[PDB]
Formats: C-alpha cells, sequence, structure tokens
RNA sequence: GCUG
DNA sequence: TCAGACTAGAGCCGCTG
DNA sequence: CAGCGGCTCTAGTCTGTCCAGC
C-alpha cells in the first residue's frame, strides 16, 4: 500500500510527545524527518524510532 | 462579353476569377500616403469614443453624454503622429488613440440626402469611402494618472 | 523509453545497496506481500502516470495544466514523477499520481455490472 | 517619442451634420462602382431611414439574355396592361434597391475629408445598407398564384409616414463637385477650444459612471 | 467554382446557348458567354504513405532488459505495469519475454 | 541568486476563510435569493387583472421576509431559536409580509403587511436569529459556534440542499454523433424559455432540427427567411476559404433545386413543417424571432444579429470536420453551480404564479355572479400555497416544476451527524449531473481542470465514484453581475459594431469575435490590448472582480462571463518576475492595518477563473518563476479540502489510501459539539474520552477540528 | 476471470499499431456472436515470404485506393460546344505503389454504382486522362449535378477489396527466419482468401461470423476455442481447454453459430418456465398460452 | 444516500 | 445511457415475362 | 412494356445494464 506517511507520523509523534510540541503534517510541506531524528537521540531514544 | 460586369469570385478583394491575359496597414503608413504620396483629398470615416471630453454649451443639460452634435464649429483638436508608428488624437487636455478599424472591401458611398422641400429634395453622392479609423480612450494612462 | 530506462536503473541500484533483513526486500523475496516494482517505487523513482495507457492528456487548451507552457512535451509536463513515495510528491506530481490512480476506480466500477 | 511627423490639425463642420448619409454596399466590390449607372429614381422616409434606390441596366450590351428577360418580365406583368407595371418595355428594365438600418443611434461615427495637413471632420445622420431586392420575383409568383387560383401592427405604422422622391445627382455631376466643399468649415488655422476642457480624472469618471 | 451575378448576387449555374455555354443567372437575364478555356483543379492529396510495421526494435523500444519472469527467466523482455483498479490494493503486472521466443504472458 | 520568498503569504489564507469559504458560499446564496431576487419575482409579477369586469385591479408594491416566529394555539407568537425547532419537530421560518394596493370601489385602498406565507430560513443567513451572535450568547440558544450552518431545519430534520452540476446554457457545443457525424448544439436557456436547436450534416448538407419542425429543414432557407436573399452575402457570413465553399456547396444545391429564392417563400416553406400546438408565414416568422436560437435578440424583426450567430456555428462544424476538435463536456470551464439561493428562486417564482393565478380564479368566479359589494381579494389570501410549497419541496427534495419542465429528484439530503467532519464535509459537496444512469468511466474520471477548485481525493469509494465531489479550501462561487458597465466600456476599447459590416470579415485572420455571455458584442482588431486594457480596468476597480475575460486563438473569440455559478480561486499578481504581494504587505495584514479586500483593490491578489488560467501562466512557488509568468499560487496545500485536510503527509502515500480516510474520517466516533447533550437525534455516538491528534495539518487549526477531536493515540 | 481483467492497455497486437478490444468487451464480443464486431482483423500469410517487394505487390491488390488518391489533379473543363469532368492519373505514383491500373482500366471502376453513368459517356483519350460527361439524372436532382461528381468521383474505389480499411506487414524477430505476415483490418474474408498470392490455406480471421460464412460450422467452432483462448492467456488467466471446448461445442451443435444472448437461447431451450425466468417474461408466457 |  | 439485432415499411433496378 | 421480388436500406422500437445489506 506505500503508506509512507503513516511510518513518517509514528516518527513525528513520538519525537513530539517527548518534548511537547505538536509536529505538523501539511501537504506538500511539514515537518521533516530529518529534524525529528535528531529529537528522539537527544531524549536517548534511536534516531529511527526502533 | 462585358468586360465591367464579370461574375463575383467569393473575396471581394479576388473578384478577378477570368482576365484579359494583400497584407496590413497601419494608421501611421494610411495618413503618410496621403500626405507625400498623393496629395488627393480622400474621405475617411472614423467612430469615436460614445462621449467625449466636455460639457454641452448652455444646452439645458445632469453630466449628460458629450457628441460632435453639441459642440461648435472650429479646431477641435490635434492629430499626433509619433515615432514607432503611435499616432494619437489630442482632444482636450486628454490624448484618445487612434488604430485602424476593420478593412472593408464592399462598396461604401458618401451621399447627402436634402428634403428641400415638403415632399421633393436632392440626394447627391459626395465620394466614396475606403478606410476606417476607430477612436478610443487610453485606459491605462487615463487611470494610472488617478 | 529514456524515463522507463531511467526508473529501471534507479530501481536496480537501490536493491543491491538495501541490507538483507530489509524487511520490505523480505516480503518481495518470499512473496508473500509485494513486489520489487513496489520497493523501488517507494525508495527509488515513481513511474510514469500512465491513463489509459498513455501520457496524461490535455484538460485544458494543448496543456495538461496551466502551470506548463503550451504543446510542451516534456517529462515532467505529461505526467512523469521524478519523486518517490518516500521524497514526496510535488502538487503537480501528486495530481498526476491522483490522476493515474482514479483510473483505477473507473475501471473497477465498470466491470461489475457488466461482469455480472 | 516626440511627434516628429504630421502634427496634423483636426477640424469640425456642422453645416452637413443634419444630411449626411453613409451608403454601402455589401455584396458590391470596391471596384465595381454604380457611377456610370444611370439612376431613374430616389425614394426616402425622413424618419425611420429607409431608402430606396432603382437603377436601370441596359439590353444592347452582350450579357443580358433577351430571351429570358422577356419571360421573367412576362411573369411579372400582365401581357399588355401597362397601366401599372413594374417594367415599362417588354423586357426587365430596372433593378430596385431596398435598404436595411444598422444601427440606432450614429453619435459617435464621423466622415472625415482628409486635405493636406488638416483633417475636417462632420457627424453622420445615418448608415444605410443597401441590398438587391428580389420583390419583383415574388410579385411574378403571385400573379402565377391568382392566375392557379407583432408584425401586422408594426408594419402598418411605418406605413403612414409618406414617401419622398429625391432627384439623383451622381459623382461626376458638378454638384457633387459643389456640395463637396460643405464638409470644410471655416475658421482660423489656431484656435483654443472653449469646450473639452475636462481633466483626465473628471473624463474617466465620466465614461464610467 | 462559386461565381455570383454582378446583378443580383444569386449563385450562377453553367448551362448551353446557341452559340457557347454560358454561366446564367437563375433570377435576372444576366449571362456570361464562355469564349475560352477555363478552368478549376481540385489538388487531392496522395495515398504516399507505404508503412511496414512489426520489427522487433519497435517491439523492444520499452525499458526492461535482464530481468526475471517466473516461467522462463530470460533476459530479453518487455514488461508492464498497470494500477487502475483500486479493488486491486496490490499492483498489477504484465511480461513479455521473448529471448528463446517462448512468448509468455502472465501476472 | 535564488528568488526571495515571501514566508507570510500563507496568512492570505485565514484573511480569506473570514468572508469567503467555510460554507459562506452557502450563506451569501440564500442571502441575495431573500435581498434582491425575491423582489425581481414580486416586480415581474406585479399586477393581477381578472379578465371578467376590468377596471378592477391588485398591486404589488414591495415584499419583506422578516424574522422567524413560531404561531401557537391562542394566537400568541414568539420569536423562536433553532434548537426548539429540532426537538419540537416543527420549520424554522419566517412569514412572508406584502404590501398590496387595490379596489374597493374607491380605486387605492393599500394594505402595508399582509402576511401571504412562510419561508424556511437558513442558518446563520442575514435573518437568522444566530447571526452576529458571540459564543457566550450562542449558549443561551444551545447552539454550538462552530456549527456550520447553511442547511434549513424542515419539520424537525436538518436538511442540505446540494450543490448541483450543470453545463452552461447559451454556449456553442461542437460535438461528434453516435454516427460519427459532427454537428453543434446550444441549450438557449433564457428566463422565459428554454430550448435546444442543432445543426447536422446527415447527407453532407447542413439542416437545422428543431422541436417545433415537423422535419428538420435546409440551413440556407433559414438565411433567406431571415431576410439574407443572396447566395454570395450567405457564403461570405460562412466563409470564403475554397475548401470551406466546397463544404458548404452541396447545400446552395439544395435550395435552387426548391423554388426558395425569396424571403416569403422561404417562410412559407417553414410554416408547412411546424407542428400546430395567419397560418404559413406568421407562425415561421414569430417562430425565428422567439424560440429558435431564443437567447440571441431581435429587436423589431431585424434578424440581422441572429444571422450572424447561425453563420458561427455552421463555420464551426465545417472547420471541425477537417480536424476533429470535438468539444469535451468534461471542461470545468464549461461547467456551472447552481446553489441553494439559485434553486429556490425557481421555486417561488412558480409558487408565486399559482398563487396569483388561483387568485385571479377566485375573483373571475366571484364578480360576474355573487353580489354587488365590490369584494376584497384579503379574505381570500389564503397563505397554504406558499408555506407547503416550500416546505414540502425541501423535505421530500423533488422539484417538479412543470413551468420549466424540471423534474429533479434528491436535491436535498438529511445533513449527517457522525461527526463534526461529516457535517463540514457535507455541506462542500457537489452532486453531478449524470447522477448514475451507466457506467461512463468519462467525467468520473480526475479531469486537470478541477486544480485548485475540487478536491483530488476526497470521492466515494463505490458506484458514486467521481460524480460525488467536494470543494476545494480556497474556492468562490461567484453570483450574478450587474452586466451593464462591460458593454459601455468595450464599446470604448475600439469593438466594431458587426452591424455595419458584411460577412466577409469574420474569414479575415485579424478579426476575432468578442462574446459576452454567448452574445455577440462584435469584432475588434488588437485582442490583445483588448484583453489587456480589460484586466486593467477589473483590477482598479471600475469592472467587478469575478468578470473573467479569456482568448481562444484556435477559434479567434474574445470571451466575457459575468454569470453567476464559475469557480474562481484568488492568485497573486505577478509582474516582471516580482510578485506584487509584499512581507510588509503580509506584516500589515497581521496587524490588521490591510484586508484581503485591500489586496484586490491595490492590484496584488485578483481571482482567476478555469476559463483564465487556461491563459495565464502560474508558479506554484517564487523559486520556479520564469520570464513568462503571470501568477504565483498562495497556498499549494488548499489543493486538498477539508477532508483530506485530516491526513498527515498524504504526499507521502499511495493514491488510493487518501480516497479511503476521506471516507473513513467522515465515519469516526467524536463530538457534534458544544450542544450535544441537549440534542436528541434518531442515532448519535460519542467517545468517552477524546484526545487531538499528535501530528497535525494547518487545515486542522482553519477548521478548529482540534476543539472537538475523533479520536484518541494508540 | 472476467472479474479479474481489471481493462488493461499496453495490447496492440504485436504491431505498435492495429488496437484490439481485449479483456471483458472481446469475451462478450465472443459469445454474443454478433455478425458484426469491433476492429475485425484477418491474419494472412503470404506465400514468396521472402522479400519485402513481393508483400507490397499484393498488400496494394487487397488494400483499398480510391481515384483521388492517385490523381494528381480533378478539374471540371466548360467549353462553348461541351462541359466535362476530367482527371488525371499520376502515372508516376502509380509505377511506384505497384498498382495494375491505368486510364483503361478507371474506365472500369466508374460505371458501376454510380447515378447510372453510361460507358460511352467515359473516354480514355490517353493513358493518363479520363473524362466523364456528365447527364441529367432526371430523378429530384437538376443537371448541374457536376457539383455532386466532383466531391464523389475521387471517392471511387479502382483497386482492392471495398471492405479493407487498411493493411499492414508485420516481420518476425526470431534469428532462424525473416518473413513477412501480412494483417488486414476489415471484413471480407473469400476476397482475401482469393487474391493471387495470399496463401488462402493459412488465412484466418477473428470474427467468427466471416468464418462460418467462408469456411463452415467446424472451422467457426476451432475460431471460438482458439479466440477465448488468446484472450484469457494474454490477461494472464488459464483455463483447461476442455472448458473452452464444451463452450464452443453448446454454440455450434444446431449448425448454426448461436450466441449466449436472449435470441439464442429461445433457439436452444424448449422450456417456456427456462425461457421466462430470464428475459422477455411476458412474452414467453403470452406465447405458450397461444 | 451509504456500507458491504 | 448505450447499443442492439429484430420488425415492418420505403424504395431500386432489372430481368422475367 | 410492365410487374414480382428480393434486395437493400433506413430507422424504429423495445430490451438489457452484480450481488446484497441497512
Ligand atoms: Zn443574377
Ligand atoms: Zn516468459
Amino acid at each position: 500500500r506505500m503508506t509512507v506517511g503513516k511510518l513518517i507520523e509514528l516518527l513525528a509523534g513520538k519525537a513530539g510527545v517527548l518534548d511537547g510540541r505538536f509536529h505538523y503534517g501539511t501537504a506538500f510541506g511539514g515537518s521533516k524527518v530529518k529534524d525529528v531524528c535528531e529529537d528522539l537521540v537527544r531524549h536517548g531514544y534511536n534516531y529511527l524510532g526502533k | 462579353i462585358i468586360n465591367i460586369k464579370k461574375e463575383k469570385r467569393e473575396t471581394d478583394e479576388e473578384t478577378k476569377q477570368i482576365l484579359r491575359m494583400l497584407p496590413k496597414d497601419v494608421s501611421v503608413a494610411e495618413l503618410l500616403r496621403e500626405l507625400s504620396l498623393t496629395k488627393e483629398e480622400e474621405l475617411l470615416f472614423l467612430q469615436l469614443p460614445d462621449t467625449l471630453p466636455g460639457q454641452p454649451p448652455t444646452q439645458d443639460i445632469a453630466e449628460n453624454a458629450c457628441t460632435l452634435a453639441d459642440l461648435t464649429e472650429g479646431q477641435v483638436g490635434k492629430l499626433l503622429i509619433r515615432k514607432s508608428g503611435r499616432v494619437q488624437l489630442l482632444l482636450g487636455k486628454v490624448t484618445l488613440d487612434v488604430t485602424m478599424g476593420t478593412a472593408c472591401s464592399f462598396l461604401q458611398e458618401l451621399v447627402s440626402v436634402g428634403l428641400g422641400d415638403s415632399r421633393t429634395g436632392e440626394m447627391t453622392v459626395l465620394g466614396h469611402v475606403k478606410h476606417k479609423l476607430v477612436c478610443s480612450p487610453d485606459f491605462e494612462s487615463l487611470l494610472d494618472h488617478k | 523509453k529514456e524515463l522507463s530506462v531511467i526508473r529501471d536503473h534507479a530501481g536496480s541500484a537501490c536493491l543491491r545497496e538495501l541490507d538483507k533483513s530489509n524487511s520490505p526486500l523480505t516480503m518481495a523475496l518470499c512473496g508473500s506481500k509485494g513486489s520489487f516494482i513496489n520497493i523501488s517505487q517507494m525508495i527509488a523513482c515513481v513511474g510514469q502516470q500512465a491513463i489509459s495507457g498513455s501520457r496524461v492528456p490535455d484538460g485544458f487548451e494543448n496543456r495538461s495544466l496551466p502551470h506548463f507552457e503550451k504543446h510542451s512535451k516534456l517529462p515532467a509536463a505529461k505526467g512523469f514523477v521524478a519523486n518517490s513515495f518516500y521524497s514526496g510528491l510535488t502538487p503537480t506530481e501528486f495530481f498526476f499520481h491522483t490522476m493515474a490512480g482514479r483510473e483505477g476506480l473507473v475501471d473497477t466500477a465498470v466491470k461489475t455490472a457488466e461482469t455480472g | 517619442d516626440d511627434p516628429v511627423v504630421q502634427e496634423i490639425d483636426v477640424y469640425l463642420a456642422k453645416s452637413l451634420a443634419e444630411k449626411l448619409y453613409l451608403f454601402q454596399y455589401p455584396v458590391r466590390p470596391a471596384s465595381m462602382t454604380y457611377d456610370d449607372i444611370p439612376h431613374l429614381s430616389a425614394k426616402i422616409k425622413p424618419k425611420q431611414q429607409k431608402v430606396e434606390l432603382e437603377m436601370a441596366i441596359d439590353t444592347l450590351n452582350p450579357n443580358y439574355c433577351r430571351s429570358k428577360g422577356e419571360q421573367i418580365a412576362l411573369n411579372v406583368d400582365g401581357a399588355c396592361a401597362d397601366e401599372t407595371s413594374t417594367y415599362s418595355s417588354k423586357l426587365m428594365d430596372k433593378q430596385t434597391f431596398c435598404s436595411s438600418q444598422t444601427t440606432s443611434n450614429t453619435s459617435r461615427y464621423a466622415a472625415a475629408l482628409y486635405r493636406q495637413g488638416e483633417l475636417h471632420l462632420t457627424p453622420l445622420h445615418g448608415i444605410l445598407q443597401l441590398r438587391p431586392s428580389f420583390s419583383y420575383l415574388d410579385k411574378a409568383d403571385a400573379k402565377h398564384r391568382e392566375r392557379e387560383a407583432s408584425y401586422e401592427f408594426l408594419q402598418k405604422k411605418h406605413a403612414e409616414e409618406p414617401w419622398v422622391h429625391l432627384h439623383y445627382y451622381g459623382l461626376r455631376d458638378s454638384r457633387s463637385e459643389h456640395e463637396r466643399q460643405y464638409l470644410l468649415c471655416p475658421g482660423s488655422s489656431g484656435v483654443e477650444n472653449t469646450e473639452l476642457v475636462k481633466s483626465p480624472s473628471e473624463y474617466l469618471m465620466m465614461l464610467m459612471p | 467554382m462559386l461565381l455570383f451575378c454582378p446583378g443580383c448576387g444569386n449563385g450562377l449555374i453553367v448551362e448551353e446557348g446557341q452559340r457557347c455555354h454560358r454561366f446564367a443567372c437563375n433570377t435576372c437575364p444576366y449571362v456570361h458567354n464562355i469564349t475560352r478555356k477555363v478552368t478549376n483543379r481540385k489538388y487531392p492529396k496522395l495515398k504516399e504513405v507505404d508503412d511496414v510495421l512489426g520489427g522487433a526494435a519497435a517491439w523492444e523500444n520499452v525499458d526492461s532488459t535482464a530481468e526475471s519472469c517466473p516461467k522462463c527467466e530470460h533476459p530479453r523482455a518487455y514488461f508492464m505495469q498497470l494500477q487502475t483498479r483500486s479493488a486491486d490494493e496490490p499492483m498489477t503486472t504484465f511480461y513479455k519475454c521473448c529471448n528463446a521466443q517462448c512468448g509468455h504472458r502472465w501476472r | 541568486a535564488p528568488i526571495p520568498t515571501v514566508e507570510e503569504k500563507w496568512r492570505l489564507l485565514p484573511a480569506f476563510l473570514k468572508v469567503k469559504g467555510l460554507v459562506k458560499q452557502h450563506i451569501d446564496s440564500f442571502n441575495y435569493f431573500i435581498n434582491v431576487e425575491i423582489k425581481k419575482i414580486m416586480k415581474a409579477n406585479e399586477k393581477v387583472t381578472s379578465d371578467a369586469d376590468p377596471m378592477w385591479y391588485l398591486k404589488y408594491l414591495n415584499i419583506y421576509v422578516g424574522l422567524p416566529d413560531v404561531e401557537e394555539s391562542f394566537n400568541v407568537t414568539r420569536p423562536v431559536s433553532p434548537h426548539e425547532c429540532r426537538l419540537r419537530d416543527m420549520t424554522y421560518s419566517a412569514p412572508i409580509t406584502v404590501d398590496i394596493e387595490y379596489t374597493r370601489g374607491s380605486q387605492r385602498i393599500i394594505r402595508n403587511a399582509l402576511p401571504i406565507g412562510r419561508m424556511p430560513i437558513m442558518l446563520r443567513s442575514s435573518n437568522c436569529v444566530l447571526t452576529g451572535k458571540t459564543p457566550a450568547e450562542f449558549a443561551k440558544l444551545n447552539e454550538c459556534p462552530l456549527d456550520p450552518g447553511g442547511y434549513f431545519i424542515v419539520k424537525g430534520v436538518e436538511k442540505v440542499i446540494l450543490i448541483q452540476e450543470q453545463l452552461s446554457k447559451n454556449r456553442i457545443i461542437v460535438e461528434a454523433d453516435r454516427k460519427g457525424a459532427v454537428g453543434a448544439s446550444v441549450t438557449s436557456s433564457t428566463h422565459e424559455k428554454k430550448s435546444r436547436t442543432n445543426m447536422a450534416v446527415k447527407q453532407g448538407r447542413f439542416y437545422l432540427r428543431h422541436n417545433t419542425l415537423s422535419e428538420d429543414i435546409p440551413i440556407v432557407i433559414i438565411f433567406k427567411a431571415m431576410g439574407v436573399e443572396s447566395d454570395q452575402e450567405i457564403v461570405q457570413m460562412i466563409g470564403t476559404e475554397e475548401h470551406v465553399m466546397a463544404a458548404f456547396g452541396p447545400s446552395l444545391e439544395e435550395c435552387q433545386k426548391a423554388q426558395i429564392f425569396t424571403q416569403m417563400q422561404a417562410l412559407k416553406y417553414i410554416g408547412n413543417k411546424v407542428r400546430r400546438q395567419k397560418t404559413k408565414i406568421e407562425e415561421a416568422r414569430e417562430l425565428l424571432a422567439s424560440t429558435i436560437l431564443t437567447h440571441v435578440p431581435v429587436k423589431e424583426f431585424n434578424f440581422r444579429a441572429k444571422c450572424i450567430y447561425t453563420a458561427v456555428m455552421v463555420r464551426r462544424v465545417i472547420l471541425a470536420q477537417g480536424d476533429n476538435k470535438v468539444d469535451d463536456r468534461d471542461y470545468y470551464g464549461n461547467k456551472r453551480l447552481e446553489l441553494a439561493g439559485q434553486l429556490l428562486s425557481l421555486l417561488f417564482e412558480d409558487l408565486f404564479k399559482k398563487f396569483n393565478s388561483e387568485m385571479k380564479k377566485i375573483a373571475d368566479q366571484v364578480i360576474p355572479k355573487q353580489r354587488a359589494a365590490q369584494f376584497d381579494v384579503v379574505k381570500h389570501m389564503r397563505q397554504d400555497q406558499i408555506t407547503n410549497g416550500m416546505v414540502n419541496a425541501i423535505s421530500t427534495g423533488n422539484w417538479s416544476l412543470k413551468r420549466f419542465k424540471m423534474d429533479r429528484q434528491g436535491v436535498t439530503q438529511v445533513l449527517s451527524r457522525l461527526s463534526y467532519i461529516s457535517a463540514l464535509g457535507m455541506m462542500t459537496r457537489i452532486s453531478s449531473q449524470f447522477e448514475k444512469t451507466r457506467k461512463v468511466s468519462g467525467p468520473r474520471s480526475l479531469q486537470p481542470s478541477q486544480w485548485g477548485m475540487l478536491c483530488p481525493s476526497d470521492t466515494p469509494e463505490g458506484e458514486a465514484c467521481g460524480l460525488v465531489k467536494n470543494l476545494a479550501l480556497m474556492t468562490h462561487i461567484t453570483t450574478d453581475m450587474e452586466d451593464g458597465p462591460i458593454v459601455k466600456l468595450a464599446s470604448n476599447l475600439g469593438v466594431e459594431d458587426v452591424n455595419l459590416l458584411c460577412g466577409e470579415e469574420l474569414s479575415y485572420p485579424n478579426v476575432f469575435l468578442v462574446f459576452l455571455n454567448g452574445n455577440i458584442l462584435g469584432v475588434i482588431r488588437d485582442h490583445k490590448k483588448l484583453v489587456n486594457t480589460f484586466r486593467l480596468m477589473r483590477r482598479a476597480g471600475y469592472i467587478n472582480e469575478f468578470v473573467s475575460i479569456s482568448t481562444n486563438l484556435t477559434d479567434r473569440c474574445v470571451y466575457i462571463s459575468s454569470d453567476g455559478g464559475r469557480l474562481c480561486r484568488p492568485y497573486i499578481i505577478v509582474k516582471k518576475q516580482k510578485p506584487a504581494v509584499t512581507n510588509k504587505h503580509m506584516e500589515e495584514l497581521a496587524q490588521g492595518y490591510r484586508n484581503f479586500e485591500d489586496f484586490l483593490h491595490e492590484s496584488l491578489v485578483e481571482y482567476l477563473d478555469v476559463n483564465e488560467e487556461n491563459d495565464c501562466n502560474i508558479a506554484l512557488y517564487e523559486h520556479t518563476i520564469n520570464k513568462d509568468t503571470t501568477h504565483l499560487e498562495i497556498e499549494p496545500f488548499t489543493l486538498l479540502g477539508v477532508c483530506a485536510g485530516l491526513i498527515p503527509y498524504p504526499h507521502h502515500n499511495q493514491s488510493p489510501r487518501n480516497t479511503y480516510q476521506c471516507a473513513m474520517g467522515k465515519q469516526a466516533m467524536g463530538t457534534i459539539g458544544y450542544n450535544q447533550r441537549n440534542r436528541i437525534d434518531t442515532l448519535m455516538y460519542l467517545l468517552a474520552y477524546p484526545q487531538k491528534p499528535m501530528v497535525k495539518t494547518k487545515t486542522i487549526e482553519l477548521i478548529e477540528f482540534e476543539k472537538l477531536p475523533a479520536g484518541q493515540n494508540a | 476471470p472476467g472479474t479479474q481483467m481489471t481493462l488493461k492497455t499496453f495490447h496492440f497486437a504485436g504491431v505498435a499499431s492495429m488496437n484490439i478490444t481485449l479483456g471483458v468487451p472481446r469475451i462478450k464480443e465472443i459469445i454474443n456472436a454478433s455478425k458484426a464486431i469491433s476492429t475485425p482483423i484477418i491474419t494472412a500469410q503470404l506465400d514468396k515470404d521472402d522479400d519485402a517487394d513481393y508483400a507490397r505487390l499484393v498488400k496494394g491488390r487487397i488494400e483499398k485506393t480510391l481515384l483521388g488518391e492517385i490523381s494528381e489533379y480533378i478539374e471540371e473543363v466548360f467549353l462553348p460546344d461541351d462541359c466535362f469532368i476530367l482527371v488525371k492519373l499520376s502515372l508516376e505514383r502509380i509505377r511506384l505503389l505497384r498498382l495494375e491500373v491505368n486510364a483503361e482500366t478507371v474506365r472500369y471502376s466508374i460505371c458501376t454504382s454510380k447515378l447510372r453513368v453510361k460507358p460511352g459517356d467515359v473516354a480514355v483519350h490517353g493513358e493518363a486522362v479520363v473524362c466523364v460527361t456528365p447527364r441529367e439524372n432526371s430523378k429530384s436532382s437538376m443537371y448541374y449535378v457536376l457539383q455532386f461528381l466532383k466531391e464523389d468521383l475521387p471517392k471511387v474505389v479502382v483497386q482492392g477489396i471495398p471492405e479493407v480499411s487498411r493493411a499492414v506487414i508485420h516481420i518476425d524477430e526470431q534469428s532462424g527466419k525473416e518473413k513477412y505476415k501480412l494483417l488486414v483490418e476489415g471484413d471480407n474474408l473469400r476476397a482475401v482468401m482469393a487474391t493471387h498470392g495470399v496463401k488462402g490455406t493459412r488465412t484466418t480471421s477473428n470474427n467468427t461470423y466471416e468464418v462460418e460464412k467462408t469456411l463452415g460450422i467446424e472451422a467457426a467452432r476451432t475460431t471460438i476455442i482458439n479466440e477465448i483462448q488468446y484472450t484469457m492467456v494474454n490477461h494472464g488467466m488459464s483455463i483447461d481447454r476442455r472448458h473452452v471446448m464444451l463452450l464452443s461445442d453448446l454454440m455450434t451443435y444446431k449448425g448454426e453459430v448461436l450466441g449466449i444472448t436472449r435470441f439464442g437461447l429461445a433457439k436452444m431451450k424448449e422450456s417456456v418456465l427456462m425461457l421466462a425466468s430470464f428475459e422477455k417474461t411476458a412474452d414467453h408466457l403470452f406465447d405458450a398460452a397461444y
């Protein structure tokens, strides 16, 4: 089904709950993977959520 | 067979199908041909805007339309030909633009009709009309100024 | 052909470097779900979007959308999506993917009434 | 872009402003002119302007099939009556032209007699299209039909206006070279106009209320 | 060709008179004697195309080669992909394989 | 160097949704009905006169629609709120009050407020009690500030008039017949008559067809009946190229076989073909003046302006055989959208005419029979014709108006309350015209013309696929303009009256026609100066901003459209590679110094239309701006609509997945509103502990979904 | 399988041209047994298949060419003594396209079904020119019928088969050989079986009605088998041959190819209640009463 | 109208 | 909405006597 | 010189368009 957006929503949300943010998922924009990967490692989780 | 009553081939500029054996002009070129190349007088026929920039003089009105029937004889304006073929009709403080109208190729006759008597009168043909001019307001300049 | 050749070349490269244990690769190899097209389409390059077996027909006068010049027969003007689903589709590319996709719903609906 | 050529003065003439008509012939090319053709009558109604003309066509020229001309004249007119008759002779002598009116108002149209260095405008009272009439064929059918055997109100309103008859003076006749001078206006070379003093912003508000 | 009467502007027809063929009006006496050769060439379009077709290069100007089919595994191939049925949430492909001219066509 | 960016440009979208969009499309049609169109209906029907016993007459002076009221048992009346109507199962309606002038022997007796019926008042319109309230005062009315309105309450059920998609009347379609011939047609709907007329080439010769003719008739006879008698002037209009003449040739050769050489003979021919509903001449002459091509005006039985139009049709059929440029009905410039107010206008005109004719019947019975007393019609003004005509049509959804041969069904639906999005979603739906007749797969496809107007993804999955569609977030539907200054401007921009010329000019390459709503305004040379100047006059506010102008260079016409029902969308104006909108302007808008209307006036933003963005070149982003760009897209996420705006990262998903969420997201359990506990409904689902989404669009913030969310983070 | 056929594209019968119906509309066309279908295609094998010069000759014997396609002009001539329409043949283009036509043959292409034109009225004054002297139609027409012929005379067929819209050459790609087969998009199988230089024993047709009319019921029976199996294999379905065999035997056991329509079922099935429980439920019950 |  | 393969008619021309 | 007759052609018309749930 190639629902890659579900895979990003899980990652952006996880980086969001850990620092009190709502990450945006707007079409043709939104918060990028490169930004949320660095939020997870700052809080001690793996950058790809595994 | 009569050479002046041949049958009409359909494009009126191209009437001659049987014989004894165009590009488009621009208003700068039309006025240049009738001044330098040929001194002969010619009847133009021009379409002015619905209102000219005047007031009807003492005509008892309301900001109603102004037409050439309301004005008085004399000089009414000046016609300027500029470089690059632009032509303007300066008809007051305002300048109106002048462009060539549709190129008619059917016959047009300019005629007087005078009912000099109750039931009879004179009809007189003053000449043929070949070219049409269109005058329009320059809405870009009129508006840009204000 | 040139575009489709670029798509084929970009797909082989991704598979070569994908490590064993990549879950998507496993499901393609064992055939349980997906295919090497699907992997290549979400990693490397979404294909030419095709409607009724052809490039996107002109739905305006001599062009597909007002964002392209008239008579232009370039790849992106007629439905070539150079992005993958990871990189995200551009406004223009998304519209093309949706259009080719919508031919999906249209065909399924037509078949049901007749096949019955 | 300076006005490097032909600053042309533009004058206004009113002496013909209630007299001048533009006639035009949609089916006759600009090279075939009615200047040679003898005209036999001119008719007008001065209000609800509807001009009619009758033009004579000759019969000794080769382009006239006299055998067919005798037949069509015999269809239209009873063979020997001649009290009322479209054609006096046994042949079709005349073509009649019937006008259609182009526009109700003509206020914005002007004829422009160009002369070297100056232009002379004159208002038009009317613009008419003249077409060859096929009514004679209908009359021939009506004579045959009798032998064999709202538009109503509006036409009766146009019948109230009495016909005005006009003498026709063609382009060759000296009266045409005479009256052509009344398209000019006597005036000084340089006059500042009392009218047309409005500004661009007053003019824009006048044409766009 | 259309030719029209200088008098009334109806359409002329060709007929025959006592000395010549004539263009003649149907509604007025006007006739025009054909004194000399007059012509009108339509100039239609020839069926030039010869068009041979179906060459192998005209078949394999599509992307795919050196892939694997589930039937005969040969490299010289001709692939196809569809998606236009959204009842099929899986993808749709069809393949042609013609190195040994085996000619499979499956899903 | 890169082209610089104005990052606050997205703010133009909240400033836009304050006035247009967000279910305003519905409200701004109903307001236009009850504040102006109800007066035009009365104005066209202002007098009634009994045929028997003349010189006695009833006159309508003015009409009012009033405020919602309930009529109770002992004739007490009190104002009512929308929620009391939901509970008690009654209709939320305001009394139509009219003032009349009439004869009781004294020839001017007046009444200043006669109630003749009751009008359903759509919520959040200009007469609803909710409009202009504060959220603390919605609480007294038991209403929710977020509830969109745009719907009626009729007998206690919430009913939405859906947006109907239509074809544009008064436009020359050129299309292929079943048999592969090419023809043309123009559905000539006017307010007095709708009719279709066709141009057929059934044997290589052109015939005109109409339902009032028992057989279709050669077009050269119709030209002759309209008084262009010479064959030359006909061919001059049709065209003077050799192949156009060769194609029209066999049609002259038909009329010359019959004895049709004269107008009277041609009118006699048409007379002997007319189906009977003076004989031969006037049942033809009136038919050409009034029913064939009825949208083209003939003033005093001058047919010149109709001859030019029927020549344009024949020429387009000829040039569509040589190459098969048949037109597509699927282009949205051709499509038109009919909203709540334009349907109710037809229904009320039918009801008001049946009211006057019923009252005329009453007068005709009693005046030459009953009594010497000069009876007053006031005693016969039974209200039930108006009230029950409105309420039955809205409740049942069938609009059988025999006056205009219309028999639509399924016009209204019950507003869905499965969730907040299910209600707001329904308010943007666009039902189509075909209505699932058969599997066509032609209009079900996503046409590129839908860009920014209709949502790509939000369509049902099922038999309705591609026939039910939803508006995008940033679209506007025009109303009908006054039409006056467009003509007065165009006649000054060098247009020439088509009556002053023969046919031949229409076949010149340097001559373009100008059309306004399908009625030719004349011809022009230098169309580029016309189109540019007309756009300048629009930008500076002299011409109304919704008037679109565009060029078709293939068929040599300039079109000016001022009719209502066409989708507009705002764009930023770009001149010489620089966008007009600036960061300072966006900052001023945020401060409130300037508003979206101010941007339109200063020529910073203008509304393009689907026929006009055919001409324009639109950059998506500032870095895509090239030498020949005319407009810049404000926010490209507004290509998606309301329901698709819930999806996080939809551009990372395969397209069918987005469509399914647009169905599922209407069905999710959630919270209907703040009044949900004081609300009694047939079936209501609520989630006990709802949470707002951890990842959200900007669209979620615009529609305020995170105030009453539907879901939980798992 | 009809529900699995997604109405795919990318199918052109191997010739980058000659589009075909496939999928559900092709199965529907076969089982309806309609006498005409969309794009009927005759495959003609050439006997002297060695080289292209022989293919283009016999292609030109089946593919239609009109008189206007080989004439460099057609002209009306009006003279004082007579008037006629004249056609000059472009004998250079004849000599290249390898057609067996000249002025004397074009006299035989005309005189058939063309307003009763007399043989005398057509003359062959040189090897490149023909003249058609017009005559009064004497039925709903005027002698000025030259304007009919001036648009009609080019569209007369001088050579080939009238039902064939086009033909194309196809080339194999196997390494072992190279031979040219001829694909005919048209609907006269008998004529293509009988032109000199087509191997008539090995040409076939899509259309079961053409094969029945030309080759009998047993060749039509095999064509139903071949065509259903061809359509199934292209969409990657597979059916055991015994099912398509039984379907074809069912449609041909009464000697005529009967459809699976209501009309074919009324010729196969005797039972009133079977017939009345499918379609036309009123008419079958009143007929059984009568 | 929507689900199947 | 879109064929669709039946059922009469209108002829048509040309041998068929 | 005239009359059947079948052809041939318009076109006319009635006949379908998945299963089921709520
Ligand atoms: Zn004539
Ligand atoms: Zn294979």
